[PDB]
RNA sequence: CGCGAAGAACCUUACCUGGUCUUGACAUCCACGGAAGUUUUCAGAGAUGAGAAUGUGCCUUCGGGAACCGUGAGACAGGUGCUGCAUGGCUGUCGUCAGCUCGUGUUGUGAAAUGUUGGGUUAAGUCCCGCAACGAGCGCAACCCUUAUCCUUUGUUGCCAGCGGUCCGGCCGGGAACUCAAAGGAGACUGCCAGUGAUAAACUGGAGGAAGGUGGGGAUGACGUCAAGUCAUCAUGGCCCUUACGACCAGGGCUACACACGUGCUACAAUGGCGCAUACAAAGAGAAGCGACCUCGCGAGAGCAAGCGGACCUCAUAAAGUGCGUCGUAGUCCGGAUUGGAGUCUGCAACUCGACUCCAUGAAGUCGGAAUCGCUAGUAAUCGUGGAUCAGAAUGCCACGGUG
């Protein structure tokens, strides 16, 4: 048994606050934490004309970066799945958990 | 090329081709449908293919079987540039 | 010569975003599209109560809209009448549970969206431009500001060949990315044609 | 553009899901390799015309949310290259910024 | 260059023979970016030389050379309305690479079989001063002769 | 012991081991001729060891990913290099003075925008 | 002039022929009638007309509203209709060139000047000296991203040095060393040395160092110029149409072909073609999606179907290279255009007008007149790979690595 959890943010700072603050909170509850893990980052790209008309030449390129995070408890006590349901997780990341 | 998994012929012709056979030969039976393959049951009839703006009208024989209805109207018109 | 505009040249190194929610490729394109509307429904309807700016936030599923305004009594109501008005509006636009919070902009001189919209009000009531104008950046740089540039663009006055009058005043480094430029952008509709009005406030350095 | 042209767009979105995907099985699991070499696939590939012209998910040309702009459309945002300049640029799309590399 | 005074990227020698002159001539030789077809062709060439001349690999390769170096260049100046042949005296490193590019050059516009064997007849009589690559030296001293009163 | 050292290049990250004994030469599990089939890159990879003359009295296992023939070549010098360092640490300058322990740092440069290359332009004409 | 168009078979589509509608395809307002939606037949090319089944959802504080449909009449709708020389917004350009101004003082009757000139110096109106100028602002530089070295932390799906196991496969136990991932730091400053220079600013050279003088690349475009471009992204002043310049439908056309130009690709061969064997990448994408293994097909592909919202699975076997053999200077064992036949796949549908496959055919072409274009280093040249648009449909565009 053993529980893994993946944090996908679109900011580092952001993922960082919530990758620190669930890895310690299931420390409270006593379990080992392996992790965080520092997975490879997708930065997506994107290239548009900036002009309404003609003018191909003249163009602009965004870019799309995706930081990740992976953090595994492999002994997790009947109290601390629950616990992890209730945390105050950010807006602007989002958690995966998987068993 | 299409599939040997069947040719392709649309339905509101069909039935009419088939309603029209044996009824006879009569005014040329006329129609949009330039997509539609030649059938061995249309030998003999008269159909007005349309190319845009009339419907011209082509005689089918045998040897036309199996050809798309389309390439006996040409769309486009050209007499030269001098 | 063509000006990157400030705001996003700018976006992650010193300003944030307006939307601060994550979602992958298949809803994406969706709440952009919500996120539209309900902004569009917003400015619309609370064009007098001087709203200058329109946070969105997506939690795990709900939405909840912060909204910075210098009148907030107006938006807000007795006891909060009609801020529930919005919240109920709001939720079947965006086709979730909202909950709308209301920010707070102490001084209106100094947030560049509340001085375009102050001019374009003037400049719609017939005021002479150079009074508006001047009149901007004199009390703005007088609250502190370190430096402002307002421009208005098109039929000024009712010419019939249009013009560009920019007044600046004070210091304005666009080129330096630590600098805290305030810019944003309105319009007004005179009855001659349009007139484009854009602002710029240096509030400081990092 | 042309308000005619956003109403046939979603007139061809309602027209696809009603029909289709749904009824795309004549399509799929009877033009199909089997023994239905007699009039069982003959009559599915002559029913296949009858159904409307649209509903054909082959018809809808995936124009812009705010403006309708058949070109220049980017799937990720659902908007037009000139309005995903224009909303990346205010702040309106989270995470996008200028790229340099 | 207006201003900048370049400096020298520097070339790797010879795998083989450590030469700093024949990595030159690879370089020379080679084309598109396939430096291992060049190097295959330059030694396969040389070899042959060096057992048709009887031995002395490398130096081999420089007898020949040295029958085809210039001395003497032209320079075309435009005087006022009217343009000269100015002869000037070349550098000591110039006259490698025009030494070089000249052989290479005319190494190419032969009717033999392979570039190997076409390149090996070239080194072989420019050693004897015959081919085109040693004509070509000729020409530009003759040149430069008749242009001695702008010297 | 083992002395260790991380050389790269192009693209390619050579990581390689030192130790006291006879000349060998390991590369990916292969020997240097099985490896490398072009010969420049042999005599590249020999070049430290015979400036520095301990080319008959060090065994060499290496490791290599990522690049091209000639990168990896290059990498494996510089890993060699490094872990060479580690061995004496005294003979420094004269690998210094051969160019070997400067981390060469060229890299193909990115497409640009309306260039259809890195620098070449499409063709330009006034009429 | 491979420009809008990041992808015209239908659609897109704005154009043409014909058939159709007039409060309208899109919205608000009123009155009236029907809960909607269904599931089917005929006529029609289809729009649309006819018709047969169908349901009666919720509060009723038991009058209607919900939401949807259909009809009536007008406020109005609608316009990719005109004016970019009425405008906004956005973009090109001179030009990433080093300039462009102002306040106060002073000179001149005045337009104006000065500062901003002069001696040096720099990539730079960069800096130092001098000086009726003294200061300041926008520009330059720095601040931002990426790359090049090192260090700390964490170790799965990534790694394997030391260990043992092993089916020889990191595959198992195991390890946290190493590559690597991604967060946080250190590092480069003419900082040190010598000389030159007006006891200056800065210049040459040396040391050290991964890197030396702006380390490499990018983003960043000053006041303004061209009444530059866009009223067909959008918005918008004026003008114009309202049984039509608005709306719906089928077929066509945008793909025509005496010709001329621009930008590309493939070649004219031996540094090469063909056949067999065999090495070494990087960056990306994937749910109405990527599709493995296996069986069938010469082939494109077909059948069954695991895995994957992904450092895990798939796309996906890099190609130039290298070894062997063969061809032997020939319009060829070069070239692969055109045409006939036979097919697969997508798609309601490949005639006009798709892509690809197999058999057959084998045009011009033997390095190109006057002239002209790009490029200073991981650059040019050359070899492949990926992505956006996208049902299918790149020799274009945007990115990535190899040799060099
Ligand atoms: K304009
Ligand atoms: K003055
Ligand atoms: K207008
Ligand atoms: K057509
Ligand atoms: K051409
Ligand atoms: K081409
Ligand atoms: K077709
Ligand atoms: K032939
Ligand atoms: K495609
Ligand atoms: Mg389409
Ligand atoms: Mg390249
Ligand atoms: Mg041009
Ligand atoms: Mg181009
Ligand atoms: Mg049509
Ligand atoms: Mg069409
Ligand atoms: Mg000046
Ligand atoms: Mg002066
Ligand atoms: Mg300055
Ligand atoms: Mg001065
Ligand atoms: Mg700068
Ligand atoms: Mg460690
Ligand atoms: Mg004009
Ligand atoms: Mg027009
Ligand atoms: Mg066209
Ligand atoms: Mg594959
Ligand atoms: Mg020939
Ligand atoms: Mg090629
Ligand atoms: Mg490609």
């Amino acid at each position: 048994q053993r529980i893994r959890i993946r944090l996908k943010a679109f900011d580092h700072r952001l993922i960082d606050q919530a990758t620190a603050e669930i890895v310690e909170t299931a420390k409270r509850t006593g379990a080992q934490v392996r992790g965080p893990i520092p997975l490879p980052t997708r930065k997506e790209r994107f290239t548009v004309l900036i002009s309404p008309h003609v003018n191909k030449d003249a163009r602009d390129q965004y870019e799309i970066r995706t930081h990740l995070r992976l953090v595994d408890i492999v002994e997790p006590t009947e109290k601390t799945v629950d616990a992890l349901m209730r945390l105050d997780l950010a807006a602007g990341v989002d958690v995966q958990i998987s068993l | 090329r299409s599939l040997k998994k069947g040719p392709f012929i649309d339905l509101h012709l069909l039935k009419k081709v088939e309603k029209a056979v044996e009824s006879g030969d009569k005014k040329p039976l006329r129609t949009w449908s330039r997509r539609s393959t030649i059938f061995p049951n249309m030998i003999g009839l008269t159909i007005a293919v349309h190319n845009g703006r009339q419907h011209v009208p082509v005689f089918v024989t045998d040897e036309m079987v199996g050809h798309k209805l389309g390439e006996f109207a040409p769309t486009r018109t050209y007499r030269g540039h001098a | 010569g063509q000006k990157v505009h400030p705001n996003g040249i700018r976006l992650g190194i010193v300003k944030p975003w307006n939307s601060t929610w994550f979602a992958n490729t298949k809803e994406f394109a969706d709440n952009l599209d919500s996120d539209f509307k309900v902004r569009q429904y917003l400015t619309k309807e609370l064009a007098k109560a001087s709203v200058s700016r329109i946070v969105i936030e997506r939690p795990a599923k709900s939405i909840r809209v912060t909204i910075h305004t210098a009148r907030p009594g107006i938006v807000i109501g007795k006891k909060g009448e009609d801020v529930e008005k919005l919240r109920k509006v709001v939720a079947d636009i965006a086709g979730v549970p909202a909950q709308i919070n209301i920010a707070e902009v102490r001084k209106p001189e100094l947030d560049a969206k509340l001085v375009a919209d102050s001019i374009t009000s003037q400049l719609e009531r017939r005021v002479m431009f150079r009074r508006a104008m001047k009149r901007a950046v004199q009390n703005a740089m007088r609250l502190g500001a370190k430096g402002i540039k307002v421009e208005v663009s098109g039929r000024l006055g009712g010419a019939e060949i249009a013009r560009t009058e920019w007044y600046r005043e004070g210091r304005v480094p666009l080129h330096t990315l630590r600098a805290d430029i305030d810019y944003n952008t309105s319009e007004a509709h005179t009855t001659y044609g349009v007139i484009g009005v854009k602002v710029w406030i240096f509030k400081g350095e990092i | 553009a042309k308000q005619s042209m956003k109403a046939r767009e979603v007139k061809r979105v309602a027209l696809a899901d009603k029909y289709f995907a749904k009824r795309a099985e004549l399509k799929a699991i009877i033009s199909d390799v089997n023994a239905a070499s007699d009039e069982d696939r003959w009559n599915a590939v002559l029913k296949l015309q009858t159904l409307p012209r649209d509903s054909s998910p082959s018809r809808q040309r995936n124009r812009c949310r705010q403006t309708g702009r058949p070109h220049g459309f980017l799937r990720k945002f659902g908007l037009s290259r000139i309005k995903v300049r224009e909303a990346a640029m205010r702040g309106e799309i989270p995470g996008l910024k200028k790229a340099s590399w | 260059p207006r201003r900048r005074v370049i400096g020298q990227r520097k070339i790797l020698p010879d795998p083989k023979f450590g030469s700093e002159l024949l990595a030159k001539f690879v370089n020379i030789l080679m084309v598109d970016g396939k430096k291992s077809t060049a190097e295959s062709i330059v030694y396969s060439a040389l070899e042959t030389l060096a057992q048709r001349s009887g031995k002395s690999e490398l130096e081999a390769f420089e007898v020949a050379l040295e029958n085809v170096r210039p001395t003497v260049e032209v320079k075309s100046r435009r005087v006022g309305g009217s343009t000269y042949q100015v002869p000037v005296e070349v550098r000591p490193v110039r006259r490698n690479a025009l030494a070089m590019r000249w052989i290479v050059e005319a190494a190419r516009k032969r009717g033999d079989k392979s570039m190997a064997l076409r390149l090996a007849n070239e080194l072989s009589d420019a050693a004897e001063n015959k081919g085109t690559a040693v004509k070509k030296r000729e020409d530009v001293h003759r040149m430069a002769e008749a242009n001695k009163a702008f010297a | 012991n083992q002395y260790y050292g991380t050389g790269r290049r192009k693209s390619s990250a050579a990581r390689v081991f030192i130790k006291p004994g006879n000349g060998k030469i390991v590369i990916n599990q292969r020997s240097l001729e099985q490896y490398f089939g072009r010969e420049t890159a042999r005599m590249v990879v020999r070049q430290p060891l015979e400036l520095v003359d301990m080319v008959e009295k060090l065994d060499l296992y290496i490791t290599v990913k990522g690049g091209g023939i000639s990168g990896q070549a290059g990498a494996i010098r510089h890993g060699i290099t490094r872990a060479l360092m580690e061995y004496d640490e005294s003979l420094r300058s004269e690998l210094r003075k051969a160019g070997f322990v400067t981390r060469d740092a060229r890299q193909v440069e990115r497409k640009k925008v309306g260039l259809r290359k890195a620098r070449r332009r499409p063709q330009f004409s006034k009429r």
